[PDB]
């Protein structure tokens, strides 16, 4: 039903889950997301998350994409990322290499706020902070990106477009109602073909609102409101997955 | 003193077309019968 | 009489036209989009067994030097020396003494010409900006026949909106958008006019006053005239260096043309700025004796609607040209064409190829993607907007198939057909120059970067610069049906 | 593409026009709208507006229809109206017979707070304040209720249903793009067919949000966002009519 997720709806339904943004940043996003959207040719551009830093200048990350194609048996969304320290000005978040991401994986703890820092790894290697941030963001994006099942559909020229005749996910308190965006609409792969204990779902039937929390990445939240038929996801926290998950379950 | 008739603006400023939406607002407009219009 | 450049190059009988009583105009105008920033371009330097066959000195200079006026004069003088030597040897009489005097005269002429040749050859090596990629690109473009240029770039809305509609600090110089482009084109103009010709290359600027700024709004008409005067002064400082801006007689040499582009008409009417530019274009006589000599030779307008252009005509402003977007698939501004035909003012047609989107490729290809990026086009989001205004990628595919069939009927590239359609409607084309091994790609030619394949020929084809159209009545019917 | 206007997007897009509600009342609305929607068996229930009283206790008014059918060339909606002094508990607004519906249009001035107030008019006639409020709401709904054109369609059995394939209105600046609710989809009746200067439209081309304000009823606003197809309307202020329209314009 909805064409794009609404930022105010996301912030309103994820307020309980602890995913919040400051007042100045909220207003600045409201006034600045369209400007960056139209500066590029992106049909869509929305807030992706807010990573916490050490100095106090949190990294606001937004992602956008133009068209959604299906290629090699999957939905390949060509995305572009931007970051900022304040909601006003948006800078590009450059993609990293492969070995640079492997080295990225070895930095732990929250990255500092200054994007001019350099981390030392081991023959020594210098890792810029923006590379680490992009590595973490792409890791989280690859791991968890939820949309309700069959909320999209193929079409002529084989482009994954929204499904304007979406009836609504039946039985939305179960993981069979939600799926990763990369999964093709026709295929039956959903949020239940991954590990058995890395997703939690809460459901309010009277208000008809479902909240899906990722336990592999404890900062990823998603809402699906059935009465309005509106869904949206957010990330708040540092880009670290809890490897010690089993002892937690 | 007599104000310069507004039509002389065409000759002085060498502007081809003049349009006064309200002669009441202007003051250089000249009435032939000497009654305000 | 036809244009001599277009006579030898394309066998074209087209006579040369003049935009103004002083400045000429090429059949096609080159909109100049910089590939990189001016700072990163004004710093480029061409200066890097006993013999290097790949050294730029033996390759680039031997081509860039034979195209200079001193070398041609040297060759001609040698020719006349040999000839007159032949006749003076033949005659052997009293007239032979006068002819020998003529030979001595041409000998001293040869001496000074050779001195100038050595001077220009040295001038090649002592400046870095010459012989670079972009300088050679524009030199080849100008030698192809399109000597007119137009400052342009990524523009509203696909650009930084803080560099257009943002409030600069008070200490900032009065420099506006499309600034570095003027500097690059001025450098090219001075280099080309030093190498050959006093006024060979023209240049048509573009003035984009930020009418939404606090200063413009709170100031009024004196603020507007001060701003346009400051822009004119800065543009004179850009096109001509601090030295040489004035003629030796003491009268300033004026600019070629200034294009006014207005952002909003319900916000501020362009009457004060138009009057100020008209006064700067006219010289105020005193008794007769010229006073306040002209600084601008003409005034043009950009993308004004027909009613606003008529209103500007009705206020005495001497408009000389207007550029609009009018292609074979976009015909949104017909009234402006009729109005300009009636009032006899030139019209320039930006678009035509929809930004290189009518090329050989894209015939069956998926739509270009901004995030992934396409490099054969100039602006991807602008191309998608053109596609949406046409109606969609399917309609563009059908139109491109029709155009490709028309092209293969005659043997031309799929873009010369659109450009000739633009020329047939009276308007002058406006093609975006291409850079960095993609030279001449705007005309459809491919693999034209190296001299080994080009052989010095321009990357255009004759039928485009021709007085008679090559489009038969069936082709005209089909293109009119494209709509 | 939407099926029912949100109560959060309306308050967000109409906040500038002064169409705002108290935060406590906003939370109370969020909780107690579904409760009344289920207690009354209504498939659609949205906040219609807020009317000012001589006390701080304004009347929040919400309307809801169960069926909506074509009848004698009028798209008749079987609306039910509810009122509340606070966002928590709702009461009903019973319709008004024609005699008192004509004896209620002569009573002017902004209403009091207690809905048990009897106006006395000229022998003396006693009229309840709830009747006056119902009359004013009916008049505003007749004069103003506005939706984008082609947003509704007629199915079999002559019922007006949302057009799931509504692609949006081109030229949102033009009043032709908008129509009254009770206009049939086939008929080409719009707000252009009203009086010339009774509707003011301000459209921000960049953000793609058009805003239509009623000048005959000064307190009626309607926003339409086109980038994501979302339209809503609210009436805030007293329900009185602006008679002398000719002088003001």
């Amino acid at each position: 039903v909805q064409l794009e997720p609404n930022i105010t709806l996301v912030l309103k339904h994820l307020a309980s889950c602890g995913a919040v943004v400051s007042a100045e940043q909220q207003a600045a996003l409201d006034h600045s997301i369209p400007i960056k959207r139209i500066e590029a040719g992106l049909r869509s551009l929305t807030l992706w998350g807010r990573l916490t830093t050490l100095n106090g200048k949190d990294y606001l990350v937004a992602e956008g994409y133009n068209v959604a194609s299906s290629k090699e048996g999957a939905a390949v969304y060509e995305t572009k990322y931007f970051y900022s320290q304040d909601g006003a000005r948006w800078s590009d978040l450059q993609p990293v290499d492969s070995e640079t991401a492997t080295r990225c994986a070895r930095i732990k703890g929250m990255l500092s706020g200054d994007p001019a820092k350099n981390y030392e790894l081991e023959l020594v290697f210098q890792i810029p902070e923006l590379a680490v941030l992009r590595c973490r963001v792409d890791a989280i994006a690859t791991a968890t990106s939820v949309i309700p099942t069959d909320s999209t559909i193929l079409n002529a020229a084989s482009q994954v477009v929204p499904n304007r005749l979406f009836a609504g996910a039946a039985y939305p308190e179960k993981l069979e109602s939600y799926q990763h965006r990369f999964s093709l609409p026709g295929s039956g792969v959903t949020l239940s073909q991954d590990l058995r204990g890395t997703w939690a779902v809460q459901y309010d039937a009277f208000k008809g609102v479902a909240q899906v929390r990722s336990l592999l990445f404890p900062g990823y939240f998603f809402y699906y409101a059935a009465n309005e038929l509106t869904w949206g996801s957010l990330y708040v926290g540092d880009g670290l997955r809890n490897n010690d998950l089993i002892f937690m379950l | 003193p007599e104000p310069l008739p507004y039509s002389f603006r065409v000759l002085d400023e060498k502007l081809p077309m003049l349009y006064v939406p309200n002669v009441a607002a202007e003051e250089r407009v000249k009435f032939f019968r000497k009654f305000p219009k | 009489a036809p244009d001599p450049v277009l006579n030898e190059l394309y066998g074209s009988e087209r006579p040369a036209v003049e935009l103004l009583p002083g400045v000429p105009l090429s059949p096609i105008v080159n909109s100049c989009w910089l590939p990189a920033d001016a700072k990163a371009m004004l710093a480029e330097s061409w200066i890097p067994p006993a013999f290097e066959a790949a050294a730029p000195e033996y390759n680039e200079l031997v081509r860039r030097l034979a195209k200079t006026a001193p070398f041609r004069k040297w060759n001609e003088l040698t020719i006349q020396a040999k000839q007159l030597e032949q006749e003076v040897a033949g005659l052997k009489g009293p007239d032979a003494e006068a002819k020998q005097a003529e030979l001595e005269n041409v000998k001293v002429q040869i001496a000074d010409a050779e001195a100038a040749v050595a001077e220009v050859k040295q001038s090649f090596s002592d400046d870095p900006l010459s012989l670079t990629g972009w300088m050679q690109a524009l030199t080849d473009l100008a030698d192809g026949g399109m000597t007119t240029f137009e400052v342009s770039g990524q523009g509203w809305p696909y650009c930084s909106l803080r560099q257009l509609f943002g409030e600069m600090p008070s200490a900032a110089p009065p420099a506006g958008f499309f600034d570095g482009v003027e500097r690059v084109l001025g450098t090219f103009k001075r280099r080309y006019e030093k190498e050959r010709g006093p006024g060979s290359v023209q240049l048509m600027l573009k003035l984009a006053p930020n009418v939404f700024s606090d200063a413009w709004s709170t100031g009024g008409a004196p603020a507007a005239v001060a701003a346009v005067e400051a822009y004119v002064e800065r543009a004179r400082a850009n096109v001509f260096g601090p030295d040489g801006g004035v003629t030796p007689e003491g009268v300033p040499e004026p600019l070629d043309l200034v294009q006014l582009v207005w952002w909003d008409f319900a916000a501020a009417d362009p009457l004060p700025v138009l009057k100020a530019l008209q006064r700067m274009a006219t010289d105020q006589l005193q008794v007769v004796s010229v006073s306040e000599p002209k600084k601008i030779r003409g005034i043009g307008l950009v993308d004004f609607p027909a009613d606003r252009l008529k209103a500007a005509i009705q206020a005495g402003v001497p408009i000389t040209c207007v550029q609009v977007e009018h292609s074979v698939l976009v015909r949104s501004a017909q009234p402006v064409l009729d109005l300009c035909a009636k009032y006899g003012i030139k019209v320039l047609a930006r678009g035509g190829t929809l930004g290189g989107l009518l090329s050989a490729k894209y015939l069956g290809a998926p739509p270009p993607d901004p995030v992934r990026g396409d490099a054969d086009l100039d602006s991807v989001p602008g191309c998608l907007d053109a596609v949406n205004n046409v109606g969609g990628w399917a309609r563009l595919q059908a139109a491109l198939a029709v155009i490709k069939g028309i092209a293969d009927k005659h043997g031309v590239k799929p873009e010369t057909v659109a450009l000739r359609w633009q020329i047939d409607a009276g308007c002058f084309p406006l093609v975006t120059t291409r850079w960095s091994s993609r030279v001449w790609r705007q005309f459809g030619y491919e693999g034209w970067s190296s001299f080994e394949v080009s052989g010095g020929r321009p990357g255009v084809d004759g039928p485009l610069f021709q007085v008679e159209s090559f489009l038969d009545v069936e082709d005209v019917r089909a293109l009119a049906g494209l709509a």
